[PDB]
């Protein structure tokens, strides 16, 4: 998180200002993996 | 009689012209087979290295151990 305060943000706001700042909300980034299996070899066929 | 051309209508040589073409013997069931295996054909089909093998396209309980798929 990027928190960003503006002094007296209240009283700026109450002498009329335009109050801002750069801000980041704090977040999660995830990266999930996950096996696989794959087939090599396939061959042999049967009917039934 | 010759691999270019057989005496039999049925059979079929594919002779290699080349050493990396492979070689095969197909025979396609007619006349006197039986009807529900008719015009089916069995190859015997060599590889270049001098490998033999046996298919054919006939049903899974008509087709031998020998040549099976």
């Amino acid at each position: 998180r990027r928190p960003v305060s503006n002094g007296n943000f209240q009283q700026r706001v109450k002498a009329g200002d335009i109050v801002v700042a750069p801000y980041t909300s704090d977040g999660k980034i995830t990266v999930k993996l996950v096996a696989g299996q794959k087939d090599i070899s396939s061959t042999p066929d049967y009917d039934y | 009689s010759t691999a270019a051309v057989t005496g039999q209508t049925g059979l079929t040589i594919t002779y290699p012209a080349s050493a990396t073409e492979s070689a095969a013997i197909q025979g396609t069931f007619g006349n006197s087979a039986a009807i529900k295996i008719k015009n089916q054909t069995l190859t015997w089909t060599r590889t270049p290295e001098g490998a033999w093998s046996c298919a054919t396209t006939v049903e899974a309980k008509f087709k031998p151990a020998g040549c099976a798929s």
